[PDB]
RNA sequence: UCCAUUGCGACAACGAGCGAGACCCCGGCCGCGGGCGCCGCGGGACGGCCCGCGCGAGCGGGAGGACGGCGGGGCGAUAGCAGGUCUGUGAUGCCCUCAGACGCCCUGGGCCGCACGCGCGCUACACUGGCGGGGCCAGCCGGCGCCCGCGAGGACGCGCGGAGCCCCCGCCGUGGCCGGGACCGCGGGCUGGAACGCCCCCGCGCACCAGGAAUGUCUUGUAGGCGCCCGCCCCCACCGCG
């Protein structure tokens, strides 16, 4: 319920819906480090640190 | 003697008159000096429609004409009225470039 | 009115000519079509632009844009030094930041120990670049389906 | 020298000092004029002549020995015109009251002439001079 | 002006030449509500009337407001020139007059007529309403 | 340090530091000199914007519809006015405020089209943090300028209203209240 | 719709307006007239009698905008 | 792999050519020379260096540098369209007109007329503003003094010369109001053989509150905003090239 923030270590690339979100994977640098997959809209980089409101949902 | 004369030289293209240059400043060494001024080029524009009729794309020519200028009034009293004469026949008579001497 | 290439601003004949003598430095700004020309001398601390003084420039905001390598270096060489710029070309803010650049180009040549000078670029290049080197781009041409150079008249297909 | 101080203060200081020493007068004719065909309605200051001498006189003295005509100072009140529907553009100003200025400043020797236009005379430069530096301070 | 508080003889609403005017407004814009004056007409009046112009129209002392009156009736002997009038060499008289409120109306229709019956271009055009200018018709100007 | 680029000659940049992780290394507060003006060509490349330091990028938002277009100096000015009514009201330094309203303002979830199916079929997804920063600045500019349009009062004090409102976590403003609406009608898609 | 008044119907000056401000820690001449309904003119020439007497002091001066805070707390 | 039939590497194919690139003009940095007036000749940048990859061609990142990876323009293949132009011409085939002429020259009128549908533009709908006063800087490039007149303009006489936005100080105070400036009524001038044309002054003061279904253009000195010059031209630019 509560959002927790995770971090960028790869990000795999676009989709074919007009190029505008980007496959994303994460980890929980806040002790499970739990390496998942996202997707994410605008521009992304390594080391980011993204914030999410779901610890339980996946992309694929 | 002396009589103040400048010389006034007129041409379409830079490379004649580039080259008359040398051959003047050459052959004007001994009679007094001769060094250039290089003037502001006037270019001469012209903008036309490509087309006779006025059909299809709306398409324009752009055409120009460069004038160059160089202008030795060095003489000056190192040249007397048969002096100036000496030089100008003694350098190349390239077909096209104006000149016109005063004093 | 003035036009920056022009012979009378870069000798700076402006100046009487047992005074133009001594001048050492010499040194140049740009932007867009302005041109500063500074001449730079020994004194105790006294800068011109166009015959008035650095406090009293007229776009009034910037005023510190112009005072920033005084504050960054610090006011001893400057202190140290007296000059006298003019600048010549398009524009308040173009002007404004031509002066800028040629104050810091000239300031470096004043010293004479390279050593000091790297360290000062160093000093002064980290917090902007554009102090030392020029900014390139320029106004670009137009064309003839409009009104612009990369905008297009209206098209209307029915 | 007056390029040292601000034109805002010189300014409207050297016309209240102006019109205090009787040097210049508001002719008739002010009561019912723009400045300029550019212009729309009349100045809303009584004391519009007396300001307009003063920048005047300081034109002259910056260009030095310089010749200004008067129409060349009037390119330097233009304005824009306004209200046709149609791409506003520049207008010059008047000449009348320019030319009043100058002749008032010239029959008291401040202003001479010369091959063209008029320029600055040394007692113009006195004059401007002390009062910049006295105001000063 | 540092007139803050209203004067013992404010008048909230003045009236005249049948029209109202309100105090609440400068008092040269306010006589622009009159038919016949405008902004530069009225500052030249008052001013040779002595009258103070960025002043709040409920301040105007009924002895300011009669010399006022006295000054556009009789204007061209109160100094005001004649190419700032409304009616330059009238048609009759030869005369130059200002012509405030009701006058413009008369003064409106008998042109008019004149030109009727003269028989002109203008009056012919003016009955079933057209330009009376060049300025052209046909494009534009449709419902 | 031996130089502080005191902002406008006012007021310090040595005490403010963002609290929010995420967004932390995209707002530049290092470098401000002491003017909101700085020529230099930024949009050149992906992420150099994200040293922009923030009040110019404040300021080169708010002279956005093309009546107002080109006109800097005129919201240099705007912004030091705001600045000197929050000082005033709060009592404290503006720039914390500004950092914070850009915070508590940005969305953290967003909708697309990528289900396709005919239909919206939209998809719930996260947001990056530099789009965030975008969103919260282009949020408290529209949102001012749509309050001061034929209202009497004036641009300044409708931007300081904003920003404090904004920066109280408050929905009275417009930019809590946009971010809002885009997370339900995401959750709603999730 | 609304309309204002440009001059203050005597007692009204002191009974409120004067009162009213010096209960404030800042102002300018816009939030005075939406606040007591009155034009920005008056606004004007109050504030500078004001900071003749002294309770009121400038911070941020313009043309466009100037603003005072209460130096009489 | 490449923006590119741009290249690598193979193959009953081998070997060539056009187009593409190369090339020409402009600009940005440095040098030499000359110099009434900034203008003539050259150097410089090449996926060159480092790191990752890839057999290879080549891809991603970091530098140092005026500039970093097709910076803006010109030229523009084979083949073709029943595309436009006989009203640009001493370019023209076949027809029609050819002494009451469709030849040529003169005087007037018209091409502009207006219940209506739509295409490119201009001006505004206001306070991120309008009015008044002052200060100040451009480039393609460039002409001025003195005296009358509110002004627009005018009489004389000589060769000399650059703005809007913006900035500072004030007034107005959300009112179709000092926003906007169409229409109309008296008057003063310019061009010209000739005003129906164009400028200036006083008064009157239309629609318009950001625009439905629908739709166009755009990536750095770019959009947008602001003005200034030439062309056609007796006078006149909301157009067009810049």
């Amino acid at each position: 319920p509560e959002p927790i923030n995770a971090r960028v270590i790869e990000v795999l690339g676009r989709t074919s819906s007009r190029g505008g979100i980007t496959q994303v994977k994460v980890e929980f640098m806040t002790g499970e480090k739990r390496q998942i997959i996202r997707n994410v809209i605008g521009p992304v980089r390594k080391d980011d640190i993204l914030v999410l409101m779901e610890s339980e949902r996946e992309a694929r | 003697m002396h009589q103040k004369y400048t010389i006034i030289v007129v041409g379409k293209d830079l490379k004649l008159v580039e080259r008359y240059v040398k051959s003047i400043v050459k052959e004007g060494r001994a009679f007094g000096i001769s060094g250039p001024c290089r003037a502001p080029v006037r270019r001469l524009t012209i903008t036309t429609r490509k087309s006779p009729c006025g059909e299809g794309t709306n398409t324009w020519h752009r055409f120009e004409l460069r004038m160059y200028k160089r202008t030795f009034w060095v003489t000056c009293g190192g040249n007397d009225i048969s002096t100036i004469l000496s030089k100008t026949v003694v350098i190349p008579g390239i077909q096209v470039t104006v000149e016109v001497e005063e004093p | 009115m003035a036009k920056g290439n022009r012979r009378d601003l870069l000798e700076r004949n402006d100046i009487e000519v047992r005074e133009r003598d001594k001048y050492t430095v010499h040194t140049l700004g740009k932007k867009k079509n302005s041109v500063a020309v500074a001449f730079v001398k020994a004194g105790k601390g006294d800068i011109l632009v166009n015959n008035v003084p650095l406090a009293l420039v007229r776009p009034e905001i910037l005023r510190t844009k112009v005072s920033e390598p005084i504050m960054i270096l610090g006011e001893s060489l400057f202190k140290g030094l007296d000059m006298n710029i003019k600048v010549a070309g398009g524009g308040h803010v173009s002007q404004i930041y031509a002066v800028r650049q040629a104050i810091s180009r000239g300031v470096l040549a004043s010293v004479k120990d390279e050593a000091a000078r790297s360290e000062l670029r160093a000093k002064l290049v980290s917090y902007d670049r554009q102090l030392v080197v020029s900014d390139p781009r320029r106004c670009e041409a137009k064309k003839f389906g409009g009104r612009g150079a990369r905008a297009r008249r209206q098209k209307s297909y029915r | 020298s007056v390029t040292r101080v601000p034109a805002d203060v010189f300014i409207n200081s050297f016309a209240a000092h102006l019109k205090n020493r009787g040097i210049i007068k508001c002719p008739a004719f002010t009561d019912y004029v723009k400045t300029g065909v550019s212009r729309q309605y009349a100045p809303r200051d009584a004391d519009w002549f007396y300001i307009k001498a003063a920048s005047v006189i300081r034109h002259f003295y910056i260009s030095g020995s310089h010749s200004i005509g008067v129409a060349g100072l009037a390119r330097k009140y233009s304005s824009l015109q306004k209200g046709k529907t149609t791409p506003h553009h520049t207008k010059r100003a008047s000449c009348k009251v320019i030319r009043s200025i100058v002749s008032q400043f010239l029959g008291q020797k401040l202003l001479i002439a010369g091959e063209r236009g008029r320029h600055i005379s040394p007692n113009g430069r006195k004059m401007v001079e002390d009062f910049a530096e006295g105001l000063q301070k | 002006m540092t007139t803050i508080v209203q004067p013992n003889d404010y008048r909230d609403l003045l009236r005249m030449f049948n029209t109202n005017i309100q105090g609440k407004v400068v008092l040269e814009c306010a006589l622009v509500g009159i038919k016949g004056i405008g902004r530069r007409f009225a500052n030249v009046a008052l001013k040779k009337a002595n009258i103070d112009v960025h002043k709040r129209a409920g301040e105007l002392t009924a002895a300011e407001e009669d010399a006022l009156m006295k000054v556009l009736e009789d204007p061209l002997s109160h100094g005001i020139p004649a190419w700032m009038l409304n009616r330059n060499n009238d048609f009759e008289s030869g005369k130059d007059m200002h012509i405030l409120v009701n006058t413009i109306a008369s003064t409106h229709r008998a042109d008019l007529e004149r030109l009727r019956k003269t028989r002109c271009e203008r009056g012919v055009r003016h009955h079933h309403n057209l330009k009376v200018r060049g300025q052209h018709t046909k494009s534009t100007g449709r419902r | 340090m031996s130089l502080e680029v005191a902002l406008f000659n006012k007021w310090p940049l040595t005490d403010v530091k963002c609290q929010d992780e995420s967004l932390e290394a995209y707002i530049s507060i290092d470098n401000h000199s002491f003017v909101p003006h700085s020529a230099g060509r930024w949009s050149a490349k992906r992420f150099r914007k994200a040293k922009c330091p923030v009040v110019e990028r404040l300021t080169n938002s708010l002279m956005m519809h093309g009546r107002n277009s080109g006109k800097k100096l005129m919201a240099m000015k705007t912004v030091g006015e705001a600045f000197e009514l929050i000082n005033l009201y709060t009592g404290k330094n503006p720039v914390q405020v500004l950092v914070d309203a850009v915070a508590n303002s940005g969305p953290r979830e967003d909708s697309c089209r990528i289900g396709k199916g005919g239909q919206v079929r939209r998809q719930s997804v996260d947001v990056s943090p530099l789009r965030r920063v975008n969103i919260g600045i282009y949020n408290i500019a529209t949102g001012a300028r749509k309050a001061a349009f034929r209202k009497v009062r004036p641009f300044a004090e409708c931007l300081a209203e904003e920003i404090m409102n904004a920066a109280a976590g408050a929905d009275k403003s417009y930019a809590i209240s946009q971010r809002n609406s885009v997370e339900r009608i995401a959750v709603s898609n999730r | 719709k609304v309309d204002y008044p440009t001059l203050f119907a005597d007692e009204a000056a002191m009974n409120e307006a004067l009162k009213f401000i010096k209960n404030s820690k800042c102002i300018t001449h816009t939030q005075i007239c939406e606040r007591l309904r009155v034009s920005v003119a008056l606004a004007k020439r109050v504030m500078r009698q004001l900071v003749k007497s002294g309770d009121f002091a400038i911070v941020s001066k313009s043309s466009r905008m100037t603003i005072f805070k209460n130096m009489t707390k």
